[PDB]
């Protein structure tokens, strides 16, 4: 029997508020564990000691609440800069069990994207392939749609997107969609268009170019 | 105070091997509980091994055997000599100084794929254009594609521009190679005016190329 | 009981030890014997028995054994590699664990070097980690070396307190010492019998005597040197030994 700790993940809030995260303990543990802050693409940093005695070098926003089981952390008066996951552990015992991690989102309001379409560089068309990039800059609701169209034909299954972590300054997202074609197939059509749908747009925005027009 | 740095990650196939050196930048690795923490990408953490100030091992469950930890106090180095990697550990490795809890633990990567490409970039500049221009600002960037060895970096002007510079997560194609594109916005009055050169560095290989992005012809 | 980092040490001495009341008490969760299997304890004699006592977690009872490692066996209490005694352990959740946490049971978690077997260390110096002289001051590069189990009654097993007693039989080079109790039959007066009186092995009829043995003697002998009287321990009453009936 090992302990299996659990967490109600995927939080979403606004700044200056109260939020509270609990950590189950599916066995009788005592009162010695720890919380960590894992910013994305970085190393963890422990906040709560082996109970609630918050380790030094931290602000006054965290309040670890300890018990026999069902431990619980609480953030009051949020600040835009805590974009990361929070884990549980369990000191003392050698092989320790870790949590499941809770990402926490940060609500904003309404901010449409700047859109921009980039045709393939002349160097790449030598190589024999065409990447067509479309960029969506800064934007709260990430539930954006990127529809590629080639000569007004909606393109399915030759694109890839990725999205950035919520920005620590202005709490926005940015998205890059890449359409990949062969040189041969690229040279068979004229208008390349990228149509972005988003809540901050009253009707969708299309940025487009015409292959071969300086 | 203490600024643990680690080195030794790369790429290898099963039955391979690899020594990792948790270089104790900072003091007294002779008398501290040290450990290795592992996480696969998109996953939670996992614990690997631990050394006592006095010498003991206690390896983890699945990596029981086939995996060796040691220290060197006079060099202030922790040594992790592994071998016969089931390639199922392809993970991001951390070494942390357990001080009654943990904390103080650097970072370091590894991948154990059953192949090798190790090639490097295919860089193109994505020019600033009126289709990207809107009012006061316009965006330009660099597309770095088709590389296997995951850790790759693109900076703007040798690290100068930090405003608007946003590198998007790399994408894994069906071909098996990664690709990404990093873009930055800059006032539309400044399309070609100043320097905007993306510095592409591929650390598993030794690729270093600077590409200038200029408005479309 | 006593802490784990300053265990106790009682030196049991000359007496009559009955390891059966221990072995069969069924109240012990762990009764391992190493030098000697348990049932043959009440049939052997040594020079000294030592008994060490302390309190640990539930799942650290597996480090009280010859040849282990871990924070307990490394530097709290180390058993030699040719141990001879037995290790006994039983759960004590209701006595030692108290609501809010019993912070009076400490253990040592940092030491320069692992203990020699049966060595003991009650010092409380700051475990200087960083090259920087600690100067007896806490902070960075210097940890206090003792931690405390915070025992609480709602802890899963393996975190509840267990009390442990380690009996170690030793045999220096003396003349004798403690041993197990001995049996005792009855006096079949008038019946050619095969007898053993604490060493005296013989055969014959046993009969009530009327000789007055000194206040320290044991048996009696006759001219031509044959045993003809003994003294019984259980009672201490002269008894004659008449040869059997042959002819
Ligand atoms: C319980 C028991 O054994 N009692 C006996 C007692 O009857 C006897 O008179 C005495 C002689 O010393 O020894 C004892
Ligand atoms: C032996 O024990 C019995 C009681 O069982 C007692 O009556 C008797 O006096 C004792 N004799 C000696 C020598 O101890």
């Amino acid at each position: 029997d090992i302990q299996l700790t659990q967490s109600p993940s995927f939080l979403s809030a606004s700044v200056g508020d109260r939020v509270t995260i609990t950590c189950r303990a599916s066995q009788g543990i005592s009162s010695y564990l720890a919380w960590y802050q894992q910013k994305p693409g970085k190393a963890p940093k422990l906040l709560i000691y082996a109970a609630s005695t918050l380790q030094s070098g931290v602000p006054s926003r965290f309040s670890g609440s300890g018990s026999g089981t069902e431990f619980t952390l609480t953030i009051s008066s949020l600040q835009p800069e805590d974009f990361a996951t929070y884990y549980c552990q369990q000191l003392n015992s050698y092989p320790p069990a870790f949590g499941g991690g809770t990402k926490v989102e940060i609500k904003r309001t309404v901010a449409a994207p700047s859109v921009f379409i980039f045709p393939p560089s002349d160097e790449q068309l030598k190589s024999g392939t065409a990447s067509v990039v479309c960029l969506l800059n800064n934007f709260y609701p990430r539930e954006a749609k990127v529809q590629w169209k080639v000569d007004n034909a909606l393109q399915s299954g030759n694109s890839q997107e990725s999205v950035t972590e919520q920005d620590s300054k202005d709490s926005t997202y940015s998205l890059s969609s890449t359409l990949t074609l062969s040189k041969a197939d690229y040279e068979k059509h004229k208008v390349y268009a990228c149509e972005v749908t988003h809540q901050g747009l009253s009707s969708p925005v299309t940025k487009s170019f015409n292959r071969g027009e300086c | 105070e203490v600024q643990l740095v680690e080195s030794g990650g790369g790429l290898i196939q099963p039955g391979g091997s690899l020594r990792l050196s948790c270089a104790a930048s900072g003091f007294t690795v002779s008398s501290n509980y040290m450990s290795w923490v592992r996480q696969a990408p998109g996953k939670g953490l996992e614990w690997v091994s631990v050394i006592y100030p006095g010498g003991s091992t206690f390896y983890a469950d699945s990596v029981k055997g086939r995996f060796t930890i040691s220290r060197d106090n006079s060099k202030n180095t922790l040594y992790l000599q592994m071998n016969s990697l089931r390639a199922e550990d392809t993970a991001v490795y951390y070494c942390a100084r357990e001080t009654l809890a943990f904390d103080y633990w650097g970072q370091g990567t590894l991948v154990t794929v059953s192949s090798a490409s190790t090639k490097g970039p295919s860089v193109f500049p994505l020019a600033p254009s009126s289709k990207s221009t809107s009012g006061g600002t316009a965006a330009l960037g660099c597309l770095v594609k088709d590389y296997f060895p995951e850790p790759v970096t693109v900076s703007w002007n040798s690290g100068a521009l930090t405003s608007g510079v946003h590198t998007f997560p790399a994408v894994l194609q069906s071909s098996g190679l990664y690709s990404l594109s990093s873009v930055v916005t800059v006032p539309s009055s400044s399309l070609g005016t100043q320097t905007y050169i993306c510095n592409v560095n591929h650390k598993p290989s030794n690729t270093k190329v600077d590409k200038k992005v200029e408005p479309k012809s | 009981f006593a802490s784990v980092y300053a265990w106790n040490r009682k030196r049991i001495s000359n007496c009559v030890a009955d390891y059966s009341v221990l072995y069969n008490s069924a109240s012990f969760s762990t009764f391992k014997c190493y030098g000697v299997s348990p049932t043959k304890l009440n049939d052997l004699c040594f020079t000294n028995v030592y008994a060490d006592s302390f309190v640990i977690r539930g799942d650290e009872v597996r480090q009280i054994a010859p040849g282990q490692t871990g924070k307990i066996a490394d530097y709290n209490y180390k058993l030699p590699d040719d141990f001879t005694g037995c290790v006994i352990a039983w759960n004590s959740n209701n006595l030692d664990s108290k609501v809010g946490g019993n912070y009076n049971y400490l253990y040592r978690l940092f030491r320069k070097s692992n203990l020699k077997p049966f060595e003991r260390d009650i010092s409380t110096e700051i475990y200087q980690a960083g090259s920087t002289p600690c100067n007896g001051v806490e902070g960075f590069n210097c940890y206090f070396p003792l931690q405390s189990y915070g025992f609480q009654p709602t802890n899963g097993v393996g975190y509840q307190p267990y009390r442990v007693v380690v009996l170690s039989f030793e045999l220096l080079h003396a003349p004798a010492t403690v041993c197990g109790p001995k049996k005792s039959t009855n006096l079949v007066k008038n019946k050619c019998v095969n007898f053993n009186f604490n060493g005296l092995t013989g055969t014959g009829v046993l009969t009530e005597s009327n000789k007055k043995f000194l206040p320290f003697q044991q048996f009696g002998r006759d001219i031509a040197d044959t045993t003809d009287a003994v003294r019984d321990p259980q009672t201490l009453e002269i008894l004659d030994i008449t040869p059997c009936s042959f002819g």
